[PDB]
């Protein structure tokens, strides 16, 4: 209601994490997995 | 002197189950009254305590709040956004998407202190539970030049929160209690006017150099400084060292000027930074000028013949938004013996992104970087080419200056690798920042060198953890070599050895 | 802007006759509206028009009204006494013993509009006829520093003068009529005014650069501007050429940079002046330093190693109110290339002085001055060696920049020498400043170079007078060497010749 | 009488001029002679 799932061309926006659908603003993000920040879970972060 | 926090730029990007999350953003956002950055409060869950919010008083970048189930957000003596950069290139503040499955989201939003904000508008949106937030005047806070990309969805469905005190005029506050009042310093002083004053009294009016307001007249009394603060006071340019003398046509040395550095004065730049022969702290000087060491500072200068390359680093100028060095941006590192700036060495670059059509990277193509042998601000090597046992390309690196630090604390990061040795064997100098050597399942020898005399601060620390085992390294066989076991080494060989 | 003249420091000297010191003061002040140094005003008699005073509008130094028996002192314009200079070493404006014998002399000096006294103290004593003035209220004008040290001894014998118009406030006024009655600027003000006001009201105080008062409540509303000028905005310093960003670490560039003259913010340096990489229009690079030519411009630039010394002129530094080189000084010009400033050489140091407890000059020590080649400004020879012939200490001087000149017109004086011949072999450049060279009885070779050749600007004069004559040099056969080009020459051996 | 002569020990003051004593002063100054300027008479000044 919130969020959605990505589409399948979106396989690697996320490099370390899983695709977020944000509907009201009709815009693609990141779910990093734990231990990595950045919009596209770009770097390793600290712990 | 105030407390210092970088932010986050992640974005609607989150980390983890909420939890973790949570956990991040009290990590950062902990004790901190300035934000360097920008402050990110997102996916906040309701039951979770956000009192640490209350410390913070400046933000540089912009604030944005979004998908926060939690009821309540404490920004409560929040002063000033400073806009230095937007949300979507054009928002200084953004309130998207606080609610729930059940319409149970942000209720509470008390900025009963935020006065101004130089650049940038706002945006609120999608506030279905938000309450009192609908009598802001915004046109106090945000700056004229902007109010056309104002945006402005207040409108609340429930509509089932407690209106405004007698002691908020115009019948605008920012919650319930009269403290939460909208107090107004922008367009309420006079015609002579143009600082923003305590009200609309013309006695009470405040300096030009002042931001949020102030508490007297004199510029030592601004809430907030606008451009720089000189100790306690506020000043558009920081005092210069010398200055001109209208009667005698010539230049005299200045008793109250000092250094410029960020949005301070300082009396003495840091020690890593250069110095401008203008008198401020630079991070890297242009085109045409080369760092040199003079008589104990490192100093710009103007440079006719040899100079070198400007070698950029990644995420400045030609990188702007470049995520790692790969093939379409590979060959202008041919001859850099200096980095201008910060190297990330990514997966994405030997994988390749077809998002930002970058085709995959020969690892032969890492060996134009040979030829570098310093760096000003971090090297992060994330990913490096399986084959090759050992970080051959930065063999002839010789100094790491950490002016600027990846999350603001490291300097050099070598993380996920199957590399077996370093092979840093120039390596001499980290000037500042911390050294993380993580994640490397091969990798033996990092544990012989004393890192605290290429340091060159008391208080650089170096984190080395989940690498091979020395233990098992020992059995193996791969320690130094015996000839050279004085000081450490990068690698087996002789050569690897350092003091030898 | 505003027409300058230079001004006049002579104190209580009498230059000649009564009629002499009117001309020169005439001359001076003609036309001017501010004076760059001291406006002094002495030994002005009755029946002399002073109507020429009415246009200054801005004096810099100090103001010396003294020993006038003329009736009137129109300066009716004088806005503003910057005090950069004090007369006695206390006052900026000095009103003193304006009478003659009969006890007449000055009645009237209607200042209506001088508001402002920057820095200074104000002095009025023996002056018997000096009407109206008693009234002022001197704490609006001067600051309130100085106020502390103020001698004001106002007794008009006469009482015989009119009384201010009622319009005038506080019964004060500089003289007859509601035109002189006293206008003020600083007592009137405001609470806690930033610094001065135009009106009574809470929302009529001025900008804290403001001078004298303003039209409005803004900078650019300033009557005159407290520190610079940034062409009809008052500013405390120019706009620096670069800018700091605190967000990008690093220097970025005005466009509204500005460089600074004087106190007056320029797009552009003047022609001789010397730019800075700091912004700034200077007369002379410092030691740490040196001029060229980058992008058509001179500009200063900082040595590379092995630069040549360079040392202070006679009036600034260690030679602060010396009146020429001398036995006691010329031992700090041994090794100097260049000379940032003045060169005064006087009949007083070849003679010795008392009164600055000075021996005289061993002759040879001027050749000591044989290492110079540039002077930044003028060369003022009013005696030499009578027993050598040309000026030999300045046969290797190069260039005269003339960027301060003697009295504001000349930078190259050679007065009343025996010397035969000039000498000044290597000279190749006046840069700026006219040329006089008189009263050297026994001189040719001065009208045979072509002088305009070593100008750099235009509308430089040469006034050769009162010299050996050329038909008597020719006669004699003191004409240039056969070798000389039929530019000229400096003296008449075969390395006299010029170019 | 305002302005007197200077006593001996002030021969040598006035380089190009006359010696006067300001008695209201109590100073001495000089009256320069034609083509001369200075407080004490130092310079040469084109009439
Ligand atoms: C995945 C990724 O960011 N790859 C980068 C690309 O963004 C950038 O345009 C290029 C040149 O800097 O280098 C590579
Ligand atoms: C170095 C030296 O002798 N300087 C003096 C200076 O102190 C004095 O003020 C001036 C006038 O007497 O004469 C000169
Ligand atoms: C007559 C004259 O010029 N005397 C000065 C003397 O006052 C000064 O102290 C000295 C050094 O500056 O130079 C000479
Ligand atoms: C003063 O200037 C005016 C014109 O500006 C001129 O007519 C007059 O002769 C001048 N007087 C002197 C003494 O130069
Ligand atoms: C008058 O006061 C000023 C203040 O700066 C001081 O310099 C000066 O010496 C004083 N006058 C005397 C005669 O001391
Ligand atoms: O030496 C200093 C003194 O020299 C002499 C005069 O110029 C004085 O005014 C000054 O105080
Ligand atoms: O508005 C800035 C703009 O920059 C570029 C891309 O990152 C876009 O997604 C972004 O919207
Ligand atoms: O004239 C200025 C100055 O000259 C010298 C001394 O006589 C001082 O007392 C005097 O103030």
């Amino acid at each position: 209601v919130s969020i959605t799932k990505c589409s399948s061309d979106m396989n690697g926006y996320c490099l370390h994490g899983q695709c977020i659908y944000l509907v009201d603003m009709s815009q693609n993000y990141c779910r990093c997995e734990v231990g990595y920040t950045g919009v596209r879970c770009e770097h390793f972060f600290l712990t | 002197e105030k407390k210092v926090c970088q932010g986050t730029s992640n974005k609607l990007t989150q980390l983890g189950t909420f939890e973790d999350h949570f956990l991040s953003l009290q990590r950062m956002f902990n004790n901190c009254e300035v934000v360097l950055g920008n402050l990110e409060i997102t996916y906040v869950q309701r039951n979770y305590d956000l009192s640490f919010l209350k410390t913070i008083q400046e933000v540089a970048g912009y604030v944005l709040i979004a998908l926060n189930t939690v009821e309540r957000i404490p920004l409560e003596n929040l002063q000033i956004i400073k806009g230095n950069m937007y949300y979507e290139n054009s928002y200084a503040l953004a309130v998207l998407s606080n609610y729930d499955a059940n319409k149970t989201g942000l209720k509470e939003l008390p900025m009963r202190n935020l006065q101004e904000i130089l650049h940038g508008a706002v945006r609120f949106s999608n506030n279905p539970a938000l309450c009192n937030v609908e009598s802001i005047q915004w046109r106090d806070i945000v700056s004229s030049d902007f109010l056309s990309n104002m945006s402005m969805d207040f409108q609340n469905h429930l509509g089932s929160c407690q209106k405004c005190d007698p002691s908020c005029p115009n019948g605008s506050c920012w919650g319930a209690g009269e403290e939460n009042c909208q107090k107004l310093t922008k367009i309420i002083c006079a015609q002579q006017c143009s600082g923003r004053c305590r009200g609309k009294s013309p006695s009470d009016c405040c300096h030009n150099q002042c931001a949020a307001g102030c508490t007297g007249p004199r510029e030592s009394d601004c809430l907030v400084c606008r451009k720089f603060r000189d100790e306690a006071t506020c000043k558009d340019t920081c005092p210069p060292l010398m200055l001109y003398n209208p009667t005698t046509y010539q230049m005299d040395v200045n008793p109250e000027g000092k250094y410029s550095f960020g949005a301070t004065c300082v009396k003495k730049c840091p020690r890593n930074y250069v110095v401008t022969d203008h008198g401020s702290c630079v991070r890297a000087c242009g085109a045409d000028s080369y760092e040199m060491e003079e008589d104990g500072v490192r100093k710009c200068k103007k440079c006719e013949g040899p100079c070198r390359k400007v070698c950029n680093g990644i995420g400045i100028g030609e990188f702007k938004d470049s995520l790692s060095i790969n093939a379409t941006n590979i060959k202008h590192f041919k001859n850099c013996t200096s980095i201008s700036g910060d190297l990330h060495i990514l997966p994405v670059a030997f994988r390749g992104d077809s998002f930002t059509h970058t085709p995959p990277l020969d690892p032969q193509e890492l060996d134009i970087l040979k030829t570098v042998k310093e760096i000003t601000g971090f090297l992060l090597i994330q990913a490096w080419p399986e084959n090759r046992t050992d970080l051959h390309a930065f063999e002839n690196l010789e100094i790491i200056r950490g002016r600027t630090k990846q999350h603001g604390q490291f300097s050099l990061a070598v993380v996920s690798l199957n590399i077996t040795s370093l092979g840093l064997r120039s390596l001499k100098e980290i000037s500042d920042g911390d050294v993380i050597i993580s994640g490397n399942k091969n990798l033996c020898y990092a544990n012989t060198i004393n890192w605290k005399k290429l340091f060159g601060t008391s208080g650089q620390k170096t984190k080395i953890i989940s690498n091979r085992g020395e233990n098992s390294c020992k059995a193996t066989g791969q320690v130094c070599h015996a000839l050279c076991s004085p000081e450490g080494c990068w690698g087996p060989e002789p050569r690897d050895c350092v003091s030898h």
